[PDB]
């Protein structure tokens, strides 16, 4: 999981 | 010094120029360059055959929003700097490419690159600057299948196949539109992944890459240089914040290369390869992430940000047990003590 930015 | 070691000696930024017929298949031209030791370096510039266009103009592009641009305030001294990234309410590329190119933020005159790059390190703290980043979407035609930064397939996909998860940015494609002295800190890609950037057009987009078998002497030089950072959290660097110049990397012995990448060109980051630059003036570059089977131990291995609870996390399990079957179960039982030789290729 996670984004960039 | 085993052939691994004899190539790219120097570990240098290489430049490739494929014909249309290894363009073809991405997979197998990353290989190729390995092959000549274009890993060695952490970057690597890609020429496309002079045909190849991913689209066929950007004059409808000016409407596009921007959902999250950024105002880059930098504080530093003496070649050390820390980034901090404002937000902007959206915008068009219009509105961007009119504060980009208006004489406050336009891009200033000069000679040859070294000046071009003395002025960025004297400047960054002044005049924050606005970088349209991080915005998700394409710039590809849907017919590409060259080298399309939204289908690459490499074994990165196992992450989706497996598990449906979207990681925006890594497994997904993002554009940036950079104005002068936009700028992108010291990294490595998230579980130390290689990265992809196209620049579809615009001003050009200087590079600065320690190479992998060095990686870990610019983390020491950087947790010297912040403490504080390094102690709340030992991957502050994956923060994105932190910039140090190439006079301060010279000073403290640790090997680096600089490259400037043109328009209509390839850059790729190898894994663990630490890098950082500068946009030149109003621009556009796709990029996204990618792995191959070399990759795995780097992403087995890769030293995580605790301290935020957003971060790129990839459960490496359905790698290992696929491609590394026989050490899945020693693995799991964390007794996997494979050293990682950066020079090595996947032979
Ligand atoms: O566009 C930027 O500012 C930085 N891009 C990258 O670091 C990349 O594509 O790997
Ligand atoms: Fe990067
Ligand atoms: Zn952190």
């Amino acid at each position: 999981g996670g984004v960039k930015k | 010094a085993s052939e691994s070691e004899t190539l790219n000696p120097s570990a240098r930024i290489m430049t490739f120029y494929p014909t249309m017929e290894e363009f073809r298949n991405f997979s197998r031209y990353i290989a190729y360059i390995e092959s000549q030791g274009a890993h060695r370096a952490g970057l690597a510039k890609v020429v496309p055959p002079k045909e190849w266009k991913p689209r066929a103009s950007y004059d409808d592009i000016d409407d596009l929003v921007i959902p999250a641009p950024i105002q880059q305030l930098v504080t530093g001294q003496s070649g050390l700097f820390t980034q901090y990234n404002i937000q902007k309410k959206a915008m068009t590329v219009r509105e961007f490419r009119k504060i980009a190119n208006s004489d406050k933020y336009c891009t200033p005159r000069y000679s040859e690159f070294e000046e071009l790059e003395r002025k960025y390190w004297k400047n960054l703290t002044f005049n924050p600057p606005i970088y349209g980043a991080d915005v998700n979407g394409t710039l590809y035609e849907k017919h590409v299948d060259e080298w399309n930064i939204g289908r690459l397939r490499t074994i990165l996909d196992l992450v989706e196949k497996e598990s449906g998860i979207t990681i925006e940015g890594v497994n997904t494609p993002y554009l940036y539109f950079g104005m002068w002295k936009t700028s992108f800190a010291w990294h490595t890609e998230d579980m130390d992944l290689y990265s992809i950037n196209y620049l579809h057009f615009g001003e050009p987009k200087s590079w600065y890459s320690v190479p992998p078998e060095h990686g870990k002497r610019l983390e020491r030089l950087a947790k010297g240089f912040f403490p504080g950072s390094a102690q709340s959290c030992e991957a502050f660097l994956r923060h994105k914040m932190t910039l140090i110049s190439p006079l301060m990397l010279k000073k403290y012995g640790i090997p680096f290369d600089k490259v400037t990448q043109e328009a209509g060109e390839f850059m790729i980051t190898f894994p663990y390869g630490y890098h950082a630059g500068f946009n030149h003036g109003f621009n556009c570059a796709e990029s996204t992430n990618f792995a191959t089977r070399r990759w795995i131990e780097y992403g087995k291995q890769a030293v995580l940000c605790s301290c935020r609870k957003d971060m790129v996390k990839i459960s490496m399990d359905v790698f290992v047990r696929k491609f590394q079957p026989e050490r899945y179960k020693l693995w799991k039982a964390g007794k996997d003590n494979t050293v990682i030789d950066h020079t090595l290729p996947t032979p």
